[PDB]
């Protein structure tokens, strides 16, 4: 199955001649108007960012001569009776020349060449929009006549007009009365007669274009007052500034609780700020990253692209890079090895950020891990690279049994007082340290002199066997440790265990003895503990205890067994019960039952007949 | 309560007390929309949003 | 005063002249050559697509004339020794004045004058997929030099060759040698070489045009081998093909257990199908292997979920022919059309399921017990009162009324509902043993109303949510009995209020109840439904007590043996008075983490035993 | 309940009335009584929750 026909018989016989490409002006207006942005009210986002550009070249202009600067100002006007809408500037101005070389050619902007003659590129090409030249055809989306009046900023311009319905075809005259700048005038079509009414532009110019550089008026009241505070330094910025804020991007009325300004340049450019909720996080925090790209101070609405990782989606702030590429929609290049690479960037950042907020504070990092300790344990559960888990994994608290209660104690200072050859951890889960301490588990484990960690919240067991290893020593638990490692006479034990054998020979598989017991009557040990504990919650008592193999001890020492002894000779009936809750007791107090809802019929038979002599 | 609205920086044991501007005082084409929102929020001692606002 | 300077002071003084749209190829050239495409191994696709368009002209101007076709095959070839990639196929051609024409003008191609020269829609209208005129250009991306070789298929064309490299200048020259059809030739950037390697360009073949309608080839060998039966009428294509088609998609190895062929053209043309899985869901379950294609070719959205959340179990594929795409070929986000056709889908599946449980009572019991938690996670995940209730009809449960092993729908439990009750009753318990014997049962028993036994996790939370179903309120039997309206009285309130002194911190109100015949006791609350979801939902995760009004069943033995108790050990009463509490919490629900009370439950027994 | 069932969500018997052959019954009947003045029948009934008893 292998053919083709390739070859080589292709030559040139004639004199080879010479063309350039053309281009046609019909369907380039169509796919820019129709199948090139996805989103409809984004064409003033396209003028206010034109318009925003002619202010900046006529400030730089009267900056090189030390001329004094006039107003500069952006107005916006929205009509209904005539359904049009309005923008005025009082920029540089276009020439007869200038509303035919720039408005008349597809994929052209006069910006670039404004940028290519400065041979700075140092202030004025980090303050120009403009890089594609096609932004203005956007109009075209909801217009059918559109009319533009211009006059240069030149001192002895004359006043021109601008008109042209989208059809390859476009007029140009003279006016008289013109203002200097550029005024625009669209005419909506009938479908698109949304954009004539204040509400919905007001929605649009504070989502796209609220930081602009200029004070923009939407008829007649300005929107452009708060001042963008993630560009200049940290320490021209104070505690109030940062306050305010915080309380407009993430619409909240309270105040942050850590904030940080990054600014860097070696690797790559970034200018951000980060904020941390003082609230206690809601539930829509669990569900799905408030954090907005800005580029050159214009909204780019990622919101696709999760610039951050998923684990880091309770904080709130702004980035803002130059050094991204952007696409002909004014979007991400998604999936670009650029935008992964700041990712891992800010993520080291951030956790470098939090350790060092514990070093400075430990009682105000406490509230803090207690409210969201939730995010940092999801994060190593859905992470891939070690070194990803053992940066997150430094952000841990526990509590241990060799430091008095109350106190939280991280990995690494616990990581700094072993033996001089022991390369384990030791870690034990209860819900309390009333219970943690009282726990038949750790009662077996006394024998030795080492320090355990306590872990009482949710998911710390899942967690634990995730990470797997921390500066390279293994995490056992304490239930591993136990099997893992390698009064009443002896003839009244012997007899008794043979009975346990038999009536329990269905959801017991293993029983034996057991010293190491002081305070419980009994021990169950499995083997794989932590499988068990949570393949049981993903997860009737006899398949409960098939494949657990229930491993059960027993405490000779104890009363219990002591008092079951002479339960032989005066009421066998009641052995059978009490035996039974025995077990039931052990497996509550080993963790393997996930309800107590069955084993509630059988308690309440065995109290009111055994007690009956009172 | 009394001198919250003073034109110059105040200090008690480092920090700042102000932390807000006149807007009274300024004109209506140097404050913005948001700010009209907040200082009603102060004034008012609510959590909601003005319906009418004059100047 | 509003600050605003716009007038309307302009007038039209002079005369107007006339001027037509320019447009600068040397720019356009630069955005599709890197601001266009996010990925850099889309123009193999390009060209595929293009050759593939060749032969479909060569056939329908065959068919006109009504003679045989010669081969219609497609080759691409790679050589990694020079580091050149070359597609060949044997198209109908391009002239001299074609090449100039179609190659060397942005943003005009020559299939959509063929298009529109068809007057019937019908015969090449579903198949010709380029419709911009910007794709050839895409492989400038990759290449510095660019050789094409084509002889046009009419009896007597001649060869032609077409140079490029990129800066806005092309040269066309007479070619002879040139056999029918097309070919290009492509030398490869030193920064993009990867593609010189045959395993990476194997990989691109098979991810977007892999269901390709003509035979396409790699260094010889065909990769095709199968067949697009989307595209085709559900009798013509046996099991057999619907079987190897699964294997496919899903990359699975078992066979399906449900089959939809789904094909309608009255709202927009649709031609998918879809398909459930034998085995039990995955843990990575909890574009979702429902992947986009149009015209036989990946659009690869994989984030506008044309199936709704709650259907990321099946597997298939959606084809349309009238996707609005753009200029980089992908879907345009946030469309009217496409939210349209995700509600039509909905329908469709779940109408598919209603169908599949008449026809098939039986096998949709084993369907619901594998794939339950879909239907329950998008009765919570819903906004519309309607949509949740089309999910609601998919739903089993087990009723008082009926023997063990069996199920009724809701649909049904309503036709058999008397007409003065408006309400449905359910109750939540493990099994149905301890479901008829729990002490809320047996409060109701009394009225000869039906309850519904729900006995998998979350079931309270799904009714809770839902809240109505046919303009029927639903009250669990909880919710009723507090909205409801041998121990001599002065021995039993005596005692009675002891236990207030006892367990006043806890039991903020307590009082006696006479409708239990061998619970010893009860405890209700409220909003018991959200009780059991609150007390449980914080404890799961730290993020943003109660009043336990507990019942004293004065027939019980138990309770009737604390009456000669507290005259004996006021000691060892307050620990059976603590444990019978604690009994009572955990058969409503409410109950902590159990391993508390086992200590407490251990000193009672050791001394109430020593006795015997 | 056929016909009363948009303003009548429950209806029951009473044998403790003899004068009088209506009844209704609510369960905050004082706290109703001034706050219906201060704030056609489905609406209002929605916020009493009017119980019917008829004397038989
Ligand atoms: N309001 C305006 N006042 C003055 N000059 C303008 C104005 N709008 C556009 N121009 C000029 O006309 C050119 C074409 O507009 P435009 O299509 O927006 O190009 P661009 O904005 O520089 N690049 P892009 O990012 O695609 O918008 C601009 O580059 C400017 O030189
Ligand atoms: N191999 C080919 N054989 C014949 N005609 C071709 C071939 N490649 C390109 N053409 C013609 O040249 C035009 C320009 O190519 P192309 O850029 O793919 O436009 P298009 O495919 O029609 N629209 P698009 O979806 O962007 O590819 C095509 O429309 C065809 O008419
Ligand atoms: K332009
Ligand atoms: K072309
Ligand atoms: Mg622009
Ligand atoms: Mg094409």
């Amino acid at each position: 199955p292998l053919h083709s026909i390739i070859s080589s018989t292709e030559s040139v016989q004639g004199s080879t001649s010479k063309h350039e490409f053309q281009a046609e002006t019909k369907k380039l207006l169509d796919i820019v108007a129709r199948s090139l942005y996805s989103e409809k009210e984004v064409f003033i986002r396209e003028l206010i960012s034109n318009a925003s550009d002619a202010l900046e070249k006529l400030r730089h202009k009267l900056v090189s001569d030390g001329q004094a600067l006039p107003e500069m100002e952006i107005h916006l006007q929205t009509n209904a009776e005539k359904g049009t809408i309005t923008i005025q500037d009082t920029g540089i101005g276009m020439t007869q020349e200038e509303l035919v070389s720039n408005l008349g050619t597809i994929a052209r902007s006069g910006s670039k060449a404004f940028l290519d003659a400065l041979q700075n590129q140092a202030e004025a090409s980090s303050k120009i929009i403009g890089q594609f030249g096609v932004g203005f055809y956007s109009a075209f989306m909801v217009a059918d006549r559109v009319e533009v009046y211009s006059r240069s900023a030149a001192p002895g311009s004359l006043g021109y007009q601008w008109l042209s319905d989208g059809s390859g075809v476009f007029e140009i005259a003279e006016a008289s009365g013109v203002r200097t700048g550029t005024k625009i005038i669209i005419h909506l079509k009938s479908d698109c007669k949304e954009f004539s009414s204040e509400a919905r532009v007001r929605d649009v110019v504070t989502k796209y274009s609220n930081f602009v550089s200029f004070p923009l008026y939407l008829n007649g009241r300005r929107m452009n007052t708060l001042q963008a505070i993630w560009m200049m330094d940290p320490k021209d910025v104070g505690e109030w500034q940062h306050e305010e804020f915080y309380r407009y991007v993430a619409q909240a009325h309270d105040k942050p609780r850590y904030t940080l300004h990054y600014k860097t340049d070696a690797p790559l450019n970034i200018r951000s700020i980060f904020y941390v909720p003082d609230m206690k996080p809601s539930m829509f925090d669990v569900s799905r990253s408030s954090v907005a790209l800005y580029s050159r101070k214009v909204l780019i609405q990622t919101k696709a692209t999760d610039i951050l990782p998923k684990w880091l989606r309770f904080i709130r702030g702004v980035v803002d890079s130059e050094d991204i590429p952007l696409n002909l929609s004014r979007e991400l290049l998604q999936e670009s090895a650029l935008i992964r690479k700041l990712r891992d960037v800010l993520q080291q950042r951030l956790i470098k950020f939090f350790i060092d907020q514990s070093k400075k504070d430990a009682e105000k990092y406490a509230k803090f891990f207690e409210d969201y300790g939730l995010f940092m344990r999801e994060g190593i559960v859905t992470a891939t690279e070690q070194e990803v888990k053992e940066d997150i994994a430094k952000l841990l608290r526990y509590e241990s049994s060799a430091l008095p209660s109350g106190q939280l104690t991280s990995l690494s200072e616990y990581a700094s007082r072993m033996r001089a050859g022991t390369r384990n951890i030791y870690y034990l889960c209860a819900p309390n340290r009333h219970l943690a301490e009282h726990s038949p588990y750790y009662e077996a484990m006394k024998k030795k002199d080492t320090e355990v960690l306590f872990c009482f919240e949710q998911f710390d067991e899942l967690t634990l066997l995730h990470l797997r290893e921390f500066d390279k020593k293994k995490l056992i638990s304490v239930e591993t440790d136990i099997v893992v490692d390698h009064c009443l006479s002896e003839k009244e034990t012997e007899e008794l265990m043979a009975w346990m054998r038999n009536v329990l020979g269905s959801r017991v598989t293993n029983v034996k003895v057991t010293l190491r017991l002081d305070t419980h009557p009994a021990m169950v040990t499995v083997l794989e503990m932590g499988a068990a504990r949570h393949f049981l919650r993903m997860q009737t008592q006899e398949e409960r205890a098939q494949l657990l193999q229930p491993t059960l001890e027993i405490n000779p020492r104890h009363a219990l067994i002591k008092k079951l002894n002479q339960l032989r000779a005066s009421e066998p009936g009641l052995a059978q019960l009490l035996v039974d809750q025995i077990y039931e007791n052990a497996m509550i107090a080993a963790g393997l039952v996930d309800d107590p809802r069955a084993m509630v019929g059988r308690l309440n038979e065995l109290l009111v007949k055994a007690l009956e002599r009172h | 309560k009394y001198s919250n609205f003073v034109s110059f920086p105040l200090y008690l044991n480092g920090r700042r007390m102000n932390t807000l501007q006149a807007i009274w005082m300024m004109d209506p084409k140097d404050v913005g929309e948001w700010q009209h929102e907040e200082f009603y929020r102060y004034v008012a001692q609510a959590h909601d949003k003005p319906r009418y606002t004059l100047h």
